[PDB]
This record gives structure tokens, C-alpha cells and sequence, in this order.
DNA sequence: TGGAGAATCCCGGTGCCGAGGCCGCTCAATTGGTCGTAGACAGCTCTAGCACCGCTTAAACGCACGTACGCGCTGTCCCCCGCGTTTTAACCGCCAAGGGGATTACTCCCTAGTCTCCAGGCACGTGTCAGATATATACATCCTGT
DNA sequence: ACAGGATGTATATATCTGACACGTGCCTGGAGACTAGGGAGTAATCCCCTTGGCGGTTAAAACGCGGGGGACAGCGCGTACGTGCGTTTAAGCGGTGCTAGAGCTGTCTACGACCAATTGAGCGGCCTCGGCACCGGGATTCTCCA
């Protein structure tokens, strides 16, 4: 059983994402709240992906299952099959 | 000759509140609500069959589409209501 | 209240009104006017000397009634004559006199080429016609040109039209205008009655 | 001979029509064939959601001391509930109004 | 010694990371997080290699776009640093909260 | 007859009433001019689609269902007027 | 005289207009605006009575929801009055601009 | 006998297939019947849009002194143009990056 | 046996830039772009026939759907290209 | 901390128009039987997912230092709110003329269905050149003291 | 307002290598040639709804003026965050080994489409009464200044 893997998203990694966004100076409480936002995003997408898998009677999650889940929420992705 | 759900919505109201009425303007809003939900579920079930290369819409497609649309506990109670009706229909 | 004096089923016609005397009128009796209000009716135009009990007036009303009913139905002639009679006349008011009047109206229609019999095809190559099969059940129908009766319990193909090149004006115009027109129409009705009487016997 | 006639709704103990729903599915360009149990499942779901809204609307009318439901009462039921608000998140109801809400900073001190 | 003044290096990193197209999160730690979340919905699941890569592409694009809206809110209040209350306002206006 | 300069029909008192229902306590003096610009852009997009539906059906009258279809395409469903 | 202090009447109007469900724009001036705009796309058009009413219902709902987002932006900057730059920020974050 | 065979694309002077598009419309549950001129109209529209994107992408590659098109070049063409940006407003392109942009207030003074 | 638009996209490229290549990753993105636009236009044309109670999809449905989706001058140029092809096809 | 005064709430009596219930009939749902194909079930083959181990080095982590950004306090003055007058246009009845939507039979061309057959497109090898990787060099920008 | 040291970035040259452009063989799907029937266009007629004009009464928009309080700029202070250096740690890469589940055929039966005859449920039309809006009067409460 895996546990406490949310800490893998380190402090230096978050700063790199902010730099590409165009942020110059960062507070000290940003890192804790960013982890919470990311966790909520993944739960919604993964829940729909598993639902497609069970309907097809399979035990492996494929790339097309992820693409269909994203499109339903309004975020189309180009590049991975489709 | 136009069709609507006005007759059937009124029957459900008498089971919940036996002595409450409804106005004509509110009746139109309830009629539009039923048509809107009908197209969401039916449209989603159509794509499930296309992905898996099937030519038939069955109870499995309807059940899966409900879990994708309705949020939280609404989906949990809706599934039990649908399953309960099908088994009773098959027996009789 | 209408000058025809009979009763019409609700589905057959649409009600109108006169502006002056404010009384209900039949739509089919006046030619299906655009608006629901009419300035003057027959009583207003003619005056106190208009006796609605004259046979000519009743015959004129019957002819106009039948023509407008057929035009507004947009389906041609019905299956049987009794079906038409039951459709636009109530059962209680149905007697022998109205049957004779209907026969006279049918004879007049046949005379003016509004209603034509099928020989080998449609009569005209330009004017629109509607073809239907009619089963004859009543007796007393006379074809004008051939001067022969029509057999009972037999079916024939009939043609019907609206814009005949030659038709009488008393069932073609929409609304009456003056008293001279009405008396001319009555004289024409008299002449047609004379012709029908001389052709029947 | 023929043994009477029972509606398919009565065999399932429902109030919403089943025969009508079956026709709409077939003449709607959804799929080539339609199964037998699909109309029964879909009719039950629609009935459940309808009873959910009407119960909350009736409570709002009682609080205002009225015996009829108007569009204002439907607005209050949907927005106060959390599940129904998320479902109808992009829907406008005519003659509905808004919920009373004032920011705290604006109040006198 | 030759110490750069504060803010000079930060501007240099902005130009560097707006010019490349690589991923900015370590691959191995991200994979373990995905498998842990999926345990709740169903047990004994297997993933394709390209399935995990699709999730990481969509996740980073979501976060980068969020920081742009956060930056605008901070300037509207006459500040330079970003704070937690700026993230909350952006999500509220957008419609997620 | 050609209509012109009808944007001024949206008066200053009318805009304040809309703001009060929103929950606004105090208003600046330059809000009124910019609000008129926002409303005009909104109407142009909706009306353009409504006329397109009318021409496809070969009609000269704009009906209520044409407006409902146009709103739904943009993502703003409306309940109450037919539909 | 008995003059109310500034801001007292304004709070009283907020409670009044959040309790009713009527329309807040004069009907006749609004109708003329709709016909003028449609002249560009096609000439000699006719409208149904209920068609115009549908447009007015959707228009007012759009503006009321916009003022709520504008109000939040003003408070974020420690102010009470709303200003044109608050409207522009709300539309930018929302995605219309 | 039979007089050779000409593809329907050649009769219209196009490069995209017409026979294949016709089959997809029929076996797609869109309508009961499909007209004859519909596939020709739709094929021409798809070809026009494809040539529009490829022309802009080729210019970007030339500025960077390369003879191949990579996903980075597609990103630059779409975002710089105004019409194409509005069309693909909710689309993510893998390995695309972002446009260079820095707010003026942050620059040193 | 899988189908794609890779053969046809390459022909168009040689007309615009005669001496430019393309990589495999970029080819996949262009393939997904064509499928996405196909479903938007075809789906919209289906609803137009349903509203007017028709059973056929013709050139008019395709033309109207283009004007609803494409913005600004893209729609103006697309209509001329489609009309030009149909008249040439009818003649031959 | 206390009175005035204005705004809001509560009760009873009238009247009218909209919601609820009944009936005729017609069209859509139900019952019984036939025929053909979509999908359930069983078996097999080989792909790709999972697990483990050793090694090199790049990225993550902890700590010292100090300067720049955030936050609180004070003073100006300008712009918006509240209330009384004067004026303009929305709102409500009534009437009239005409435009355009809806209905129905007639007529003809266009699309679906079927059989034969052969080129256009896909899967599989092969080589070569565009891009990736080091190295030496030349130029532009920051920061402290003058 | 400069000078010069110090650090970071762009440019020209020389070797490798694996991914892309091109050729060959094979077969499945699109084209050619017919026929049959029904889907949509057209002309004549019916009839209601949108548009324009006229007059009167009163609700609402427009204007003016006095103050009050909130927006905005300036200044000072304490500390949280950026920059640089040394030590520790898992990420990344290249192997080896094994088996679960994805993907494809072949057989056959239960299930959904389709047709003819029958009948009852839901739609349109009509009456009828009571739920709610309106008006008038008294009672209660919230704001404001001494
Ligand atoms: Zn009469
Ligand atoms: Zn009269």
C-alpha cells in the first residue's frame, strides 16, 4: 500500500512551474495550497477513466480512456491517439 | 395534437403533497426540465456503443451514463431505483 | 339568426358578425370573408321588404352554402351524397324539401361545368381538377346535356374545380353590393328553376 | 382470444410512460437497435429526479403560507440544495430572482 | 564575491523556461502518486506506459495557466508577491469553486 | 424609417437598480458609459445567430424558438419559453 | 429635516430589490434598441411578441451576475466603490476578453 | 463495356477523398438519407483549413533555420494568429510551450 | 488495417512549401485536427434537419453549419471554396 | 443614554379571473406469430507490463546574511449621496388594413438496393542525410567606485 | 554621469547515427450500370396576428445644491525572502527474467424487427368556484440627535 506520496512534488519543482507562468516573487505559504489544488484535479479525471475501463470489461487503463475523460470535462488534448 | 409530460408530473405531486396545486407558468418549467435530462443521458449512451463497436443500446449503457453525469449521492440513489424496476418487470 | 334559417354543426363553419344590427352570421353563407366583422348584411342592404320565406332566397342560400363548404374543405366531393347531407345539415332538420333543393343545386353545378363527369381523363389541361369516386344513393339526378337519369347503387368518377371559366356570379362573388344585383340573382334563379322543370319532365 | 391488455408501466409499478419513451428512442437516430429493458430503466430515473425537486418546492411554499407553486419557489429549492445546484449550473429560470446575500464589510459598524 | 542584486536572477529564469518545451516534474515520483489515488476506486489495476504520460501533460498545462491568472490579481492590489488569497479569488471568478 | 441613437434609452436610474440587486453599495461616475458598451456586444452575438436560423427555414418572422436555440448553442440554457 | 446619513438608504434598497422578481428596464425603450441592431443583418424583419420578452429575460440575468464578480474584485483591493478597471479584470479572468 | 474509372475527387479537382467521406456520413447515425452534393462540399472545406495552418507553420520553421515541422512550430502559428486562436480556444497541444510575455511593471527601472 | 489522413495531408504540404518535411509527432497532431472539425460540422447539420422535420442532409445544411461555427473571415473564404467545387463537379 | 418620527408589519372585507374536473372520440399502444443475424461462449498465441540489481552524477536539502518589499498611520480635498422642483415620455384603451403562416392534392425527379471487378491504399524493407554533440571564440550586460 | 572587471550568451567548425523518404507486393472497397418508389416542391385558399395611428393621465426621469466621508499620497519600521556554499540522496540508465491478460477465430442460439387486427387512454372543449391581490386602519420597530 502506497502512502504519503504527495510530498514527491517538491518545492523546487513548483517554482519552475511559476517561472514559466511569469511570476517574479513567491510567498512562503503557496507550496502547501498548490498541493491541495493538484490533488482535487487528479481525482475527478481518474474517476471517469476507471468507469470507462469497467464498462469494457478490462483490467488495464489505456491511453484512449484518458482522452475520452478529458474531452467530457471540456479539455481536448491533441497528440495521444484520438 | 401536441404532447407533454403535464399529466404524469401531476400524478407524482399528489403522492408527495396531497393538497398542493401548481400554476401554469411553473408547469412549463418542469416540462422543459424533463426534456433536457432526456437528451443528456440518451446522447451519452450513444457514444458508449460507438466506442466499443456495438449496434444495440441496453441497460448497461443507461446505467454507466448515469454514473458519469449525476454527481455524488444522486447517482447512488438513482441506480437502486432503476435496478429495482427492471427485476420486477422481468418477473411479471 | 342567419338568413338561411337552419343550424350548422360547429366544425363545418366559422361565426361572423354584422356591425350595424350586431347579430351572429354564418361564415359559409357569406363566402369566408377575411375579417370577423361585416359592415352590412342582407337585411341591412335590402330593407323591410325582404321576405326570407321566398323559395328563391332559400335556394340561393343553399347553393352558396354547399359551394363554400366544398371549397373550404379542400378535399373534393365526399364518398356519398347522404354523407354530405349529414355533414352540413343536422338530422332533425332533414326532410324531403331540403333533399329536393340539394338535387337542384347539384343539377345547377353540373350545368355550369363546375362539376364534371369522367369520360377518359381530366376535362381540361390547364384548370386544376380534383378526382374522386362517388357512390350514388339518392334518386332524381339529371345530367343536363344527355337528358338521362343516373342509376341507383352505382359508383362514378367525378371531377371538381373552383375557378371554372364560366360560372354563375351569385355563388362566385363574396359579398352582396346593391339591391339590383340581388334581384338579378333572383331572376336568374327563376330561369334556372324553369329550365330544371322543363328538363325533368 | 386476447387476454385484456396491461400497460408496461403497471408491470413495473411506475407512473411515467414506458411505451412513449420506447418510441422516442427508436425515432431519434441514437443507434440501430434498442433493447427491451432500456426504456424501463430510463423511465424510473426520470421519475426519481422529478419527485426530488417537487418535495423541496412544496416545503418552500408552506413557509410562505401558500397552496400553489410559482417559479419563485422552484428557484429557492434548487439554489439552497448543493447537489441540484451543481447539476443545473448553467440554467436560467424565468422570474426566479436571486438569494438574499450581503457582504459583511459593507454593513455599518 | 560579486553577488547579484535580488530579482536579477529571477528575471533570468523566466526567459529560460519560456523558451523550452520540456517537462518540469520528476517522472518517477509522479507515477507513484497516480497509482495511490486509483486504489480507492478499484484494486489491482494496471496502466499502459503512454496512459501515464497523457496525465502528466494535461496536469502541467492546467497549473501553468492558473498561475497567469493569479499574477494578474496580485498586480490589481498593487503588490509583487503572490499570496494564497490570490489563488482563491481566481478560482471563484473562473467558476471552479 | 431608420432608427438611430437608441442606446441612450438605457437610462442612468435603470443601471443603478441592476447594481442594487447585485449587491453594490457605492458606484463611480464612469460606470454608466462602459456598461452600455458591454450590453451592445452581448446582443449582437445572440441576434446574429437567431436570424441565421430564420433564413434557413425560409421565413420572415423571428419566433421564440429561434432565440432559445441560439442561447443554448452558446452555453446559456433558458427555461420557460417553450423549449 | 431629518436627513439620513449617507449609505443608510442604499442598504435599504438592496434588501428591497433582492426580494422581488420583476423586470427593471422600461419595456418600450428596450424594444426599439433590438430592432435597430437587426437592421444590419437583414432588412424588413418582423418579431413575435414573446420573442422580444425572451431576449430581455436573458439580458438582465447576464448583467446581474456580472456585477457580483465586479464587487468581489473591488473588495480585494480594499475599496468600497466599483470602478471601470474592476469590470475589465472580471471579464479577462472569466474568458470573454 | 465499362469505360475505365474516374475517382470523384478528380471530377472536382480536390486532393482529399470524397468516397471515404461519403461512407463515414452514412454509417454515423446522423440522418436517414444523405444527398449527393454533401460529400463534395464538406471535403473542400476540410482541405482549405488544412492548407491555412500548414502555410503559417512553414514560415515559423524557416525563421528558425530548419527543414522539418515539429509541434513547437504548430503552437506558434496558432497562437499568433487571431482567427485560429479563437477557433482552438479550449485545445491543448502536447509539447507546445507558451509565448514569451513579461508584464511591464516587473521590469527593472 | 487502420485508416488516417496522413497520405492526403502530405500532398497539400508539397503545394505550399515544395521543400519542407514533417516529423511523425507533428503528423499525429494534424490527424487529430481533421477528425475534430469533422464531428463539429456533421453534428450541427444533424440538428438542423431535425428542427425542420426533414430526412436528408444536403448542401444547404453544410453551408449553414459552417457560418455558425467558423468566426469572421474564415467563414467568408470557406463558403466560396465549397461553392466553387460543387458547380465544377456538376458540369463534369 | 432617552424621545420623535418615519418605515415596516399585521388584520379584516371584496371581488374576479385562473386552475381543476368531466366527457366524446380517435389514434397510438397492445397481442400473437415468423424469420434472420448480432453477440455470447470457448480456446489459443504472443505482446507488453511488472519485478529486481548495480553504478554514476545531477538535483534536492540545510544554513548564514541583509536588503527590499509589505503594512500601519496621518492629512487633503474632491466626488458622490440625499432631497425638493419642474418636465418629458411611457402606459393604457380602441380601431383598421394587410402580410404571412398553415392546409391539401398533384407530379416528378432523386436516392437506396444489387452484382461485377479492378486500381488505390496499406504493410513491410533500406539507405542516407538532417539533426545532435563537442570545442574554440567573440560579444553584451551587470555592479561598484570614481 | 562613466570605467573596467566579471559573468553569461551567441557563433563558427568538425564527427556520428537513427528516423524519415522512397520502392514493391497484395487485396478489399469504391466505381459502373440498372430499377423502383416516395420525399419534397407548387399553386390556390383560409384566417389570425403584427404594425401603425389617436388621445388622456400620471409615474418616472432630469436638474440643482449642500455637505460628508472615502480615495490617494507620503513616511517610517521590522522581518520574510532571495542568493550562495557544502553535504547527502534517490532519479535515471542499462541489463535479466517471468507470466497475466489483450486480441483474434469459430459455432450457434436467443432476441429484436416487422406485420395484421383490436381497443382504451389521452387530447381538446366546456363550466365552475375559491385563492389571491388590493385597500384601509392600527401596532411595532429602527434610526437619529440632544
Ligand atoms: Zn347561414
Ligand atoms: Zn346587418
Amino acid at each position: 500500500v502506497l502512502r504519503d506520496n504527495i510530498q514527491g512534488i517538491t518545492k523546487p519543482a513548483i517554482r519552475r512551474l511559476a517561472r514559466r507562468g511569469g511570476v517574479k516573487r513567491i510567498s512562503g505559504l503557496i507550496y502547501e495550497e498548490t498541493r491541495g489544488v493538484l490533488k482535487v484535479f487528479l481525482e475527478n479525471v481518474i474517476r471517469d477513466a476507471v468507469t470507462y475501463t469497467e464498462h469494457a470489461k478490462r483490467k488495464t487503463v489505456t491511453a484512449m480512456d484518458v482522452v475520452y475523460a478529458l474531452k467530457r470535462q471540456g479539455r481536448t488534448l491533441y497528440g495521444f491517439g484520438g | 395534437r401536441k404532447e407533454s409530460y403535464a399529466i404524469y408530473v401531476y400524478k407524482v405531486l399528489k403522492q408527495v403533497h396531497p393538497d398542493t396545486g401548481i400554476s401554469s407558468k411553473a408547469m412549463s418549467i418542469m416540462n422543459s426540465f424533463v426534456n433536457d435530462v432526456f437528451e443528456r443521458i440518451a446522447g451519452e449512451a450513444s457514444r458508449l456503443a460507438h466506442y466499443n463497436k456495438r449496434s444495440t443500446i441496453t441497460s448497461r449503457e443507461i446505467q454507466t451514463a448515469v454514473r458519469l453525469l449525476l454527481p455524488g449521492e444522486l447517482a447512488k440513489h438513482a441506480v437502486s431505483e432503476g435496478t429495482k424496476a427492471v427485476t420486477k418487470y422481468t418477473s411479471a | 339568426s342567419c338568413e338561411c334559417g337552419l343550424e350548422v354543426p360547429k366544425a363545418a363553419t366559422v361565426l361572423k358578425t354584422c356591425k350595424s344590427c350586431r347579430k351572429t352570421l354564418h361564415g359559409i353563407c357569406y363566402g369566408n370573408f377575411l375579417h370577423s366583422s361585416i359592415e352590412k348584411c342582407f337585411t341591412c342592404i335590402f330593407g323591410p321588404s325582404l321576405d326570407t320565406k321566398w323559395s328563391k332566397f332559400q335556394d340561393l342560400m343553399m347553393i352558396r352554402k354547399v359551394f363554400r363548404f366544398l371549397v373550404r374543405k379542400k378535399k373534393g366531393f365526399p364518398a356519398s351524397i347522404t354523407e354530405l347531407i349529414d355533414s352540413f345539415i343536422n338530422v332533425e332538420d332533414q326532410n324531403n324539401e331540403v333533399k329536393e333543393r340539394v338535387a337542384f343545386a347539384l343539377f345547377v353545378f353540373f350545368l355550369d361545368e363546375t362539376l364534371c363527369l369522367d369520360n377518359g381523363g381530366k376535362p381540361s389541361q390547364t384548370i386544376r381538377y380534383v378526382t374522386s369516386s362517388v357512390l350514388v344513393d339518392v334518386k332524381g339526378i339529371v345530367i343536363p346535356n344527355t337528358r338521362k337519369q343516373l342509376n341507383v347503387n352505382h359508383e362514378y368518377k367525378w371531377h371538381f374545380t373552383t375557378s371554372s371559366p364560366k360560372a354563375e356570379s351569385f355563388y362566385q362573388e363574396v359579398l352582396p353590393n346593391s339591391r339590383k344585383q340581388v334581384e338579378s340573382w333572383l331572376q336568374d334563379i327563376t330561369n334556372l328553376r324553369k329550365v330544371y322543370s322543363e328538363a325533368l319532365s | 382470444t386476447r387476454a385484456k391488455a396491461k400497460t408496461r408501466s403497471s408491470r413495473a409499478g411506475l407512473q411515467f410512460p414506458v411505451g412513449r419513451v420506447h418510441r422516442l428512442l427508436r425515432k431519434g437516430n441514437y443507434a440501430e437497435r434498442v433493447g427491451a429493458g432500456a426504456p424501463v430503466y430510463l423511465a424510473a430515473v426520470l421519475e426519481y429526479l422529478t419527485a426530488e425537486i417537487l418535495e423541496l418546492a412544496g416545503n418552500a411554499a408552506r413557509d410562505n403560507k401558500k397552496t400553489r407553486i410559482i417559479p419563485r419557489h422552484l428557484q429557492l429549492a434548487v439554489r439552497n440544495d448543493e447537489e441540484l445546484n451543481k447539476l443545473l449550473g448553467r440554467v436560467t429560470i424565468a422570474q426566479g430572482g436571486v438569494l438574499p446575500n450581503i457582504q459583511s464589510v459593507l454593513l455599518p459598524k | 564575491p560579486h553577488r547579484y542584486r535580488p530579482g536579477t536572477v529571477a528575471l533570468r529564469e523566466i526567459r529560460r523556461y519560456q523558451k523550452s518545451t520540456e517537462l518540469l516534474i520528476r517522472k518517477l515520483p509522479f507515477q507513484r502518486l497516480v497509482r495511490e489515488i486509483a486504489q480507492d476506486f478499484k484494486t489491482d489495476l494496471r496502466f499502459q506506459s503512454s496512459a501515464v504520460m497523457a496525465l502528466q501533460e494535461a496536469s502541467e498545462a492546467y497549473l501553468v495557466a492558473l498561475f497567469e491568472d493569479t499574477n494578474l490579481c496580485a498586480i490589481h492590489a498593487k503588490r509583487v508577491t503572490i499570496m494564497p488569497k490570490d489563488i482563491q479569488l481566481a478560482r471563484r471568478i473562473r467558476g471552479e469553486r
